[PDB]
């Protein structure tokens, strides 16, 4: 229980997140990533999956898990999958039909909106080509899209490739904004370092139970022994191995 | 700064029985165990170098190469020898585990480093006697790092010295499956000739999942530069490659590795392996046969 | 994380002060989250400082900060006599604000304390009591020596006052039974 | 221009639970986050919650979770305060905020002008009035009170000018006392925590 | 969750059963493919 725990603030409890086309990541390894937190954050709006169970990500081994935390549009968020197309599907985050995660969503209209107009937020919508799977494009140069050269300001041939959230609270439901968190799970041949939580129990000894320690299980009584185990040893073997 | 100052000489140096080290972490004790592992065989022929710095800035020192694990061994006193690179390339192509000891808190951490011919590293400020690093001549640029790590600085100098005691200190890195695995353990030593008879077991130290690919090695020096603008210093230390060989582990009653057999050194110790028992009654005994190796392939076709 | 400020701070009218805080945390979209507020003796607190690459409408363009990994700074282009207050420091990227240790700015000026007495009325005396009242106001340092002349002479007395007029006062009570007050002061001031 | 008034004094005996509220004004007090700060006499500032008034949505420092509860009344634009169990030691000053267009929702754009909460056990003993080579300048002496805000006027408030009050002295006997002069009359002094108004002519 | 969920979804509570957003823009994976099993039971029983 001395394992320390992957701080699950920062990206879910963070105050503004980053923009829907300079979107950023959070390497999450080398930890226990406590996913009991999440369940009672907010009443998410959608938490589909894709590849994991949501109730077996808590026990499920992975080498490295990444966070990546963004605001969408109301209307938008079912954008946001695999295989699905739109502005943010193709321009600000696309999902590779091989996509194996969680994706997380919950109304922010309380958050990311103020009466005078939350401008701050920006979202790509012209670009020459789609995103790459997990690309990202910080690039605002002026968009050309007519074939006449582009001046130093927006013109009626050319706009601004980033258009800013117009997010105000007298709005309905669909154009408020929404917090979302996609989680992406990956293996490879690199040893996996975030396992969830064990979730261990009591101690009983001197009774005919089963026994499980940092994986070696079995069934036999526990005693109070006189050995002298040395400080990096852990497992005791006899002669008959 | 980068500029080749640091001579170094190397020897030869018998390795009688140093270099065993615990294979897991299992506690067995009053049983003979047999394993098949990377070791240093008894009675090597290991080689023996000696950085020396003369001062002479107002210094050969080639790289040494690596094959799954080397042997490492050093007794200067005051720790002059701290730091060990570990790596593929060594030259900010690819991710490279650099390893900086000192007397607090030291760091590892794996990155691309272009190090420089001679790493090492300088103190200074005598003038108020705040020693800290001088200049970062390990390398002379570095690119994006992948992980890094922090632990307590091991194997230090000894604890309540005693008059004129030296140390000698022992290390076996060793990066299987992904994972490296360090083996360290610190033994006092008469004022004699270095790697003295006997045998001591090396525990592990350090165990993390990095999966880089290792080819070659180096290591860090520290001189204790003074102006009044360089100082000289001796660095004398122990390398000795490793080979996957049979041995059979004695352990006592506390659970701790008394001595060890090379089943390939001698017709005695073969014996030993084959009965499990450090102690062999009067009789013969059939061993493993001896084959001819080829000398050469030979290839026909038409 | 905790926010920590130094206690005491001193400038001088005209020049230039720096304020450093440290603690500020970082999130995932944004590392800029670093505010400072302004509470003046007595008073609420008021923003100067929040998002430091900008100012809040109405407050003076003298106000400015900077930001160095996890240890932000506040600075002043010129100090005034309204200056002279508190500082605190927020940080605001986890959702939660916190607070640091609180500043002190001081500023140097002119230095003649005026001394006045005051007696007590008839009022008192019927009331079987005795109070001597010696002011002392118009001293721009905050520390006074307050004394009594019978041989040197309960009484009490409050060196800090409030800062609305740009100075300190002080005041003493030199409480005393009337047979002893009919029986007889005078008073000591010590200053810079 | 907006505004954010907080609600007067008030001083209780630990246990009675007060409440203290806020009224706001000049803007839609719906979709600003509202807060409050308690700063005790000495230390920084201590940040306890805030409140959405929209909705029943609330959050709260981990040092003031069950310690104080925030509620709004968004039709009437008002915001309240309650406490439980209170102690000797829970006497400060507290100021409100509100979040404002200027920055963030968590951020504080605005503040009140502060409210004094006094709790203690001392009776809340009522205030006295006694007037004091002059000739020049004439004041009065309030004594034997233990509330710290005291409020001194002259001549019914006709005398602005020439009008000095000086902070309070606390005496070895437990209570405080000040001094109000007049440049050269009737000195009105009135205690808002006891009730207490008296009034005296030098 | 743990509590008592009501007659609607809510935080701690969702549906079980998931619609498939079927679509033919979908490349190779998602595309709807139709499954038959078929079990045969083949041992020393009179067969039909």
């Amino acid at each position: 229980n001395i394992t320390n725990l992957c701080p699950f603030h920062e990206v879910f409890n963070a105050t503004t997140f980053a923009s829907v086309y300079a979107w950023n990541r959070k390497r999450i390894s080398n930890c226990v990533a406590d996913y009991s937190v999440i369940y009672n954050f907010a009443p998410f709006f959608a938490f589909k999956c894709y590849g994991v169970s949501p109730t077996k990500l808590n026990d499920l081994c992975f080498t490295n898990v990444y966070a990546d935390s963004f605001v969408i549009r109301g209307n938008e968020v079912s954008q946001i999958a695999p295989g699905q197309t739109g502005n943010i599907a193709d321009y600000n985050y696309k999902l590779p039909d091989d996509f194996t995660g969680c994706v997380i969503a919950w109304n922010s209209n309380k958050l990311d909106s103020k009466p005078s107009g939350n401008y701050n937020y920006l979202y790509r919508l012209f670009r020459k080509s789609k995103l790459k799977p997990f690309e990202r494009d910080i690039s605002t140069e002026i968009y050309q899209a007519g074939n006449r050269p582009c001046n130093g300001v927006a013109g009626p041939n050319c706009y601004s490739p980033l258009q800013s959230y117009g997010f105000r609270p007298t709005y309905g439901v669909g154009h408020q904004p929404y917090r979302v968190v996609v989680l992406s799970f990956e293996l490879l041949h690199a040893p996996a370092t975030v396992c969830g939580p064990k979730k261990s129990t009591n101690l009983v000894k001197n009774k005919c139970v089963n026994f499980n320690f940092n994986g070696l299980t079995g069934t036999g009584v526990l005693t109070e022994s006189n050995k002298k185990f040395l400080p990096f040893q852990q497992f005791g073997r006899d002669i008959a191995d | 700064q980068c500029v080749n100052l640091i001579t170094r000489t190397q020897s030869y140096t018998n390795s009688f029985t140093r270099g065993v080290y615990y294979p897991d972490k299992v506690f067995r004790s009053s049983v003979l165990h047999s394993t098949q592992d990377l070791f240093l065989p008894f009675f090597s022929n290991v080689t023996w170098f000696h950085a020396i710095h003369v001062s002479g800035t107002n210094f050969d020192n080639p790289a040494l190469p690596f094959n799954d694990g080397v042997y490492f061994a050093s007794t200067e006193k005051s720790n002059i020898i701290r730091g060990w690179i570990f790596g593929t390339t060594l030259d900010s192509k690819t991710q490279s585990l650099l390893i900086v000891n000192n007397a607090t808190n030291v760091v590892i951490k794996v990155c691309e480093f272009q190090f420089c011919n001679d790493p090492f590293l300088d103190v200074y400020q005598k003038n108020n006697k705040s020693w800290m690093e001088s200049e970062f001549r390990v390398y002379s640029s570095a690119n994006n790092c992948t992980f890094e790590y922090v632990s307590q600085p091991f194997l230090m100098d000894l604890v309540g010295k005693e008059g004129n005691f030296k140390n000698l200190r022992e290390f076996v890195f060793k990066n299987i499956d992904g994972y490296f695995k360090i083996y360290s353990k610190h033994t006092p030593i008469n004022l004699e000739r270095d790697l003295p008879q006997g045998f001591s077991a090396l525990e592990p130290l350090v165990d993390l999942p990095i999966g880089i690919n290792i080819t070659r090695f180096q290591t860090l020096l520290a001189l204790h530069r003074s102006y009044l603008g360089w100082t000289a210093g001796a660095a004398a230390y122990y390398v000795g490659y490793l080979q996957p060989r049979t041995f059979l582990l004695k352990y006592n009653e506390n659970g701790t590795i008394t001595d060890a057999v090379d089943c390939a050194l001698d017709p005695l110790s073969e014996t030993k392996c084959t009965l499990k028992s450090f102690t062999v009654e009067k009789g013969i005994y059939q061993t493993s046969n001896f084959r001819v190796q080829p000398t050469e392939s030979i290839v026909r076709f038409p | 994380s905790a926010l920590t400020q130094p206690r005491s701070v001193s400038g001088s009218l005209g020049q230039s002060v720096t304020i450093s805080c440290t603690g500020i945390s970082s999130d995932v979209g944004g590392d800029n989250y670093v505010s400072w507020y302004q509470q003046h003796p007595g008073k609420a607190p008021k923003l100067m400082i929040y998002d430091v690459s900008k100012r809040p409408s109405g407050v003076p363009d003298r106000f400015s900060g900077s930001k160095s990994g996890n240890t932000a700074s506040l600075t002043i282009s010129g100090l005034q006599a309204d200056d002279e207050a508190d500082y605190y420091c927020c940080s605001y990227a986890l959702s939660r604000v916190v607070f640091g240790g609180g500043t002190m700015l001081t500023v140097l000026g002119q230095p003649a304390p005026s001394v006045t007495l005051f007696p007590p009325s008839s009022e008192e005396l019927q009331a079987n009591k005795a109070t001597l009242v010696c002011l002392i106001s118009d001293f721009y340092p905050g520390a006074v020596t307050v004394a009594w002349k019978a041989s040197p002479v309960g009484v009490e007395t409050t060196t800090p006052s409030k800062q609305s007029n740009n100075k300190y006062a002080a005041s003493s009570y030199l409480s005393l039974t009337p047979e002893q007050w009919k029986s007889h002061y005078s008073c000591q001031v010590t200053h810079e | 221009q907006m505004q954010l008034v907080q609600s007067g004094a008030e001083v209780k005996k630990p246990g009675e639970s007060l409440k203290i509220s806020c009224k706001g004004s000049g803007y839609t007090f719906s979709y600003y986050w509202i807060g409050w700060v308690r700063q005790m006499p000495g230390k920084g500032l201590e940040w306890m919650g805030i409140i959405y008034p929209g909705d029943s949505d609330t959050r709260y420092s981990p040092s003031f979770q069950g310690q104080v509860t925030i509620s709004a009344d968004k039709s009437i634009s008002t915001a309240y305060l309650h406490w439980s169990s209170l102690k000797a030691s829970d006497t400060a000053m507290y100021y409100c905020a509100r979040q404002g267009d200027l920055g963030d929702w968590i951020l504080l754009g605005y503040w009140g002008q502060g409210t004094l909460v006094t709790v203690s056990s001392a009776s809340t003993k009522g205030p006295s009035v006694f007037p004091l080579k002059s000739t020049a300048a004439l004041g009065c002496l309030v004594k034997d009170y233990f509330p710290e805000p005291v409020t001194v006027s002259w001549n019914s408030g006709a005398l602005t000018s020439g009008v000095h009050t000086f902070p309070a002295v606390l005496q070895s006997s437990g209570l405080y006392s000040l001094s109000s002069v007049v440049t050269v009359y009737i000195c009105n002094v009135n205690h808002k925590p006891s009730n207490t108004k008296v009034d005296k002519k030098v």
